[PDB]
RNA sequence: CGCGACCUCAGAUCAGACGUGGCGACCCGCUGAAUUUAAGCAUAUUAGUCAGCGGAGGAAAAGAAACUAACCAGGAUUCCCUCAGUAACGGCGAGUGAACAGGGAAGAGCCCAGCGCCGAAUCCCCGCCCCGCGGCGGGGCGCGGGAAAUGUGGCGUACGGAAG
């Protein structure tokens, strides 16, 4: 029976909806239990990045977003093999791979090619023990000066 | 019944054991509140199941 | 004799290949070289036998 | 090697020679009992295709399950309520004969594992199958650090979860635009995230 | 008097039971004094015949099993009693030997390729 | 060998016995059911000891586990007197009476006075 | 006739204790039990009665040894080990 | 006729292990109504809901594209904000109704069968010795027994790979 005048309108209550009820009455439980498992694993990766691996300047699709610029999944391996730095070793020093990722451009490619020698610029590579420094390594002196980044690694601005 | 089986005889010695009230020293402890045997049972009134 | 029913079922398998119509790449297994030949043949292949434990 | 010549054999079912041995052992299988030991695969390639290795501990039943739809166990018509629900004869069945002969021999050995399943032959009124199973208790799989993830009790009776690849196939389950309403972990997990208030606490 | 675990352990296994049946003869004893119409002097010492019982007992039933696991500790199959019982799911978990021991394959992965410890300047 | 009878039975094959590798149990269970805790005490009711005088007989409670040769042989352990014979019942309470009536050679007065009962 | 005369001539027992729920209401001419399911292996339960369930769920009887893996799962199972001596 | 292999198939109180049943709030597979709404009612709706059955774990399931897209392109799964009460479905009536993209939480990838190449290079069990043994394991010796060529292990899997 409605009234004189007012949207016509279908809400979705047919249904037993009561048993089916999500309340969010433990969400600064989360925002508190996300935190501590933050500090723990940033501190358990004791000098090496807290948000994680790098990851790639990417490109949306779908026109309504293309001019802006994200973080990907992983550099792609096309990306990989002419910055110099092998599909299995990237992993391990830091840099995330995914192989599905195509390059259809030539821009994009030069650009996360740039951002990977720009970034093995930047790392300081312990020794995997602790004695005896090896020709992939960073220098002792350097290795005071280590410390975690907080936030992405080299953040991506537009 | 006078052809009773084991275990209904069995039942009906232990049904006959917890029909004894309360010893009267009981309510005369300190944390009591217990003043007689409430699930006491008499043979004409409640007929026992089985 | 009321055999049991894989005697029975195994015998019955043998009488169905002489029944049925076998196709030539299943009759072709039939054709063995004959027992004074097969004997030559296991009399050379007993000198390459390979090495055991 | 042997195994793609016998695969590319096996796909040419409607020749002559195996017609004949479709037959033949659509006869063997029909005078044997329901649910039995095989010895070792009929499909030796199909089985290591699926997962079965010739070592210790991987046993092979053959199980026939009766071939057809399934009508509405209601006594006699009688499927009390709307012209809807009258339907009794012409209803299938959501999962497959090769689910139901993965679980009837799952249900049968419990000790055992179901790993995976394939087919041997048909007739008009039964299918059979044979279902590939692991002894997760046996020394030759609890050593093996590429096989021992069975004997791990999260995988007790994927077949009657539907966890294995013709269990699995009744699920709407993959990647796609075809599959969106099992998005989540199946038909049902997309169905309880979709039809719930997520009532916030500010609002 | 007061007899008590201590100093049973160091009894030998006959004079153990020559202790028991003693105070299962004194309990019994006890037990008639009890019919009988007796002093609360025995009608109080039956707990303490029956807790010497338990007290007995006990060190035979430990001293038994003690001796059993030392006999079966150097074989592979001990009976069920002297295998450990924890629970169900426990006592079927792959054990720390046959979790531990992986593939060559991924011994040449985690070989060739290890995790680096690193850090990246600001 | 000729197939005499046109049936065919199952060949009577050849089965070990048990030699296990490990018992099951580490030891034996001890038995509980002995010749002090099958005799709980005897009655001293009226009824009672008028059976002890005239019938010279002795009348005990047993738990229900124990037959009639157990209570023979217990009392014959216990108190070493022969037993002529042995009735039982259970009582309504639902432990077992026994009526140990005793060789006529062994009066039950006597044996009463030693077992503590008068 | 229906009522109170026919009130008398019920003597013979339709129902005994049995011997795994201990309920009574083992019914003697089917040999099965109306609130476990006797002869089945498995328990009688059906949740058109949560208050025919929670009379007996684990939480009702001595717990007689579940009791005891409360209290021996909060130290991870010692199993073997005595504490020190004096 | 016998003796011996193999293949199918039995028998055991054989040696050693494994499954059964319960709780079932959360999870997985199936079965699955009617009240109710449509101011009647049959399609729809309630609803893949209640009840029924099977199976678990400390989480389960999902999961590393036979994907989304149509862009200057993104890139396993799951969850949240949103898209959106939208596209759509529906006696187009009542009602029903997702996803892609973007922002976040988290972030991890991998392994076989096949094609091949290495003298089965592989695995299980029992016997003896040394060590440790209340998660039965490490080593040595067995002209000791089996499995396996009707294919075990090593390399190798779509990001290519192998050999020289
Ligand atoms: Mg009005
Ligand atoms: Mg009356
Ligand atoms: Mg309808
Ligand atoms: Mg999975
Ligand atoms: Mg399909
Ligand atoms: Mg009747
Ligand atoms: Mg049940
Ligand atoms: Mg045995
Ligand atoms: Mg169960
Ligand atoms: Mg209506
Ligand atoms: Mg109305
Ligand atoms: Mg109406
Ligand atoms: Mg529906
Ligand atoms: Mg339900
Ligand atoms: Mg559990
Ligand atoms: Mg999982
Ligand atoms: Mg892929
Ligand atoms: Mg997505
Ligand atoms: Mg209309
Ligand atoms: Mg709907
Ligand atoms: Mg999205
Ligand atoms: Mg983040
Ligand atoms: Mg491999
Ligand atoms: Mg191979
Ligand atoms: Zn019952």
């Amino acid at each position: 029976a409605p009234s004189r005048n007012g949207m016509i309108l279908k809400p979705h209550f047919h249904k037993d909806w009561q048993r089916r009820v999500a309340t969010w009455f433990n969400q600064p439980a989360r925002k508190i239990r996300r935190r501590k498992a933050r500090q723990a694993r940033a501190r358990r990766i004791a000098p090496r990045p807290a948000a994680g691996p790098i990851r790639p300047i990417v490109r949306c699709p779908t026109v309504r977003y293309h001019t802006k610029v994200r973080a990907g999944r992983g550099f792609s391996l096309e990306e990989l093999r002419v910055a110099g730095i092998h599909k299995k070793v990237a992993r391990t020093i830091g840099i995330s791979v995914d192989p599905r990722r195509r390059n259809k451009s030539t821009e994009s490619l030069q650009a996360n090619v740039q951002r990977l020698k720009e970034y093995r610029s930047k790392l300081v590579l312990f020794p995997r023990k602790p004695s005896a420094p090896k020709k992939g390594d960073s220098s002792a002196e350097e290795l005071k000066l280590a410390t975690q980044l907080t936030g992405p690694v080299m953040p991506i601005r537009n | 019944s006078s052809h009773k089986t084991f275990r209904i005889k069995r039942f009906l010695a232990k049904k006959q054991k917890q029909n004894r009230p309360i010893p009267q020293w009981i309510w005369m402890k300190t944390g009591n509140k217990i003043r007689y045997n409430s699930k006491r049972r008499h043979w004409r009134r409640t007929k026992l199941g089985l | 004799v009321k055999w049991p029913r894989y005697i029975r079922l195994q015998r019955q398998r043998a009488i169905l290949y002489k029944r049925l119509k076998v196709p030539p790449a299943i009759n072709q297994f039939t054709q063995v070289l004959d027992r004074q030949t097969a004997t030559q043949l296991l009399k050379l292949a007993h000198k390459y036998r390979p090495e055991t434990k | 090697g042997a195994y793609k010549y016998i695969q590319e054999l096996w796909r040419k079912k409607q020749s002559d020679v195996m017609r004949f041995l479709l037959r033949v052992r659509c006869w063997q299988y029909r005078q044997l009992s329901a649910l039995h030991r095989a010895p070792r695969p009929t499909r030796p390639d199909k089985a290591r295709r699926l997962g079965y290795k010739a070592k210790q501990g991987y046993v092979i039943y053959r199980i026939r399950v009766r071939r057809g739809g399934r009508k509405r166990p209601v006594p006699k018509g009688a499927t009390y309520g709307k012209p809807v629900h009258h339907g009794v004869n012409q209803l299938k069945f959501a999962r497959s004969l090769q689910s139901v002969a993965e679980e009837r021999a799952g249900r049968h050995c419990g000790a055992l594992r179901v790993l995976n399943s394939y087919w041997v032959g048909e007739d008009s009124t039964y299918k059979f199958f044979e279902v590939i199973l692991i002894d997760p208790f046996h020394k030759a799989i609890r050593r093996n650090p590429d096989t021992q993830w069975i004997t791990k009790p999260v995988h007790k009776h994927r077949e009657m979860r539907g966890l294995t690849s013709a269990g699995r196939k009744s699920r709407g389950l993959g990647k796609g635009h075809k599959f969106h309403h099992t998005i989540g972990g199946s038909r049902r997990a997309a169905w309880r995230r979709r039809n719930t208030l997520q009532l916030h606490r500010y609002r | 008097a007061k007899i008590k675990a201590r100093d049973l352990r160091g009894k030998k296994k006959e004079e153990l039971l020559k202790q028991l049946d003693d105070l299962k003869v004194e309990l019994s004893q006890l037990r008639v004094a009890k019919v009988t119409g007796g002093a609360a002097s025995k009608l109080s010492k039956i707990r303490v015949v029956r807790k010497s019982i338990a007290r007995v007992l006990t060190v035979i039933n430990q001293t038994q099993k003690e001796n059993l696991r030392k006999f079966y500790k150097g074989k592979k199959y001990k009976p069920l009693d002297l295998r450990p019982k924890k629970t169900r799911a426990m006592r079927r978990r792959l054990n720390k030997h046959e979790e531990s021991l992986k593939t060559k394959k991924q011994q040449r992965k985690e070989r060739l390729y290890p995790l680096r410890k690193y850090a990246v300047k600001a | 060998k000729i197939r005499t009878s046109p049936t065919f039975r199952r060949p009577k094959t050849l089965r070990l016995r048990r030699q296990p590798k490990y018992p099951r149990k580490s030891a034996p269970r001890r038995n509980k059911l002995d010749h002090y805790a099958i005799i709980k005490f005897p009655l001293t009711t009226e009824s009672a000891m008028k059976k002890i005088e005239d019938n010279n007989t002795l009348v005990f409670i047993v738990d229900v586990k124990a037959n009639k040769h157990q209570i023979k042989q217990a009392v014959k352990k216990l108190y070493d007197i022969d037993v002529a014979k042995v009735n039982t019942l259970i009582r309504p309470d639902g432990e077992k009476k026994a009526y140990v009536r005793l060789a006529p050679d062994y009066d039950a007065l006597d044996v009463a006075n030693k077992i503590g009962i008068i | 006739t229906k009522g109170t005369s026919s009130f008398g001539k019920r003597r013979n027992k339709t129902h005994t204790l049995c011997r795994r729920c201990g309920s009574k209401a083992y019914h003697l001419q089917k040999s099965t039990c109306g609130k476990c399911g006797y002869p089945a292996k498995r328990k009688r339960k059906y949740n058109w009665s949560a208050k025919a369930k929670r009379r007996n769920t684990t939480g009702t009887g001595r717990m007689r040894h579940l009791k005891i893996v409360y209290r021996r799962f909060r130290h991870g199972f010692r199993e073997g080990t005595t504490p020190k001596p004096k």
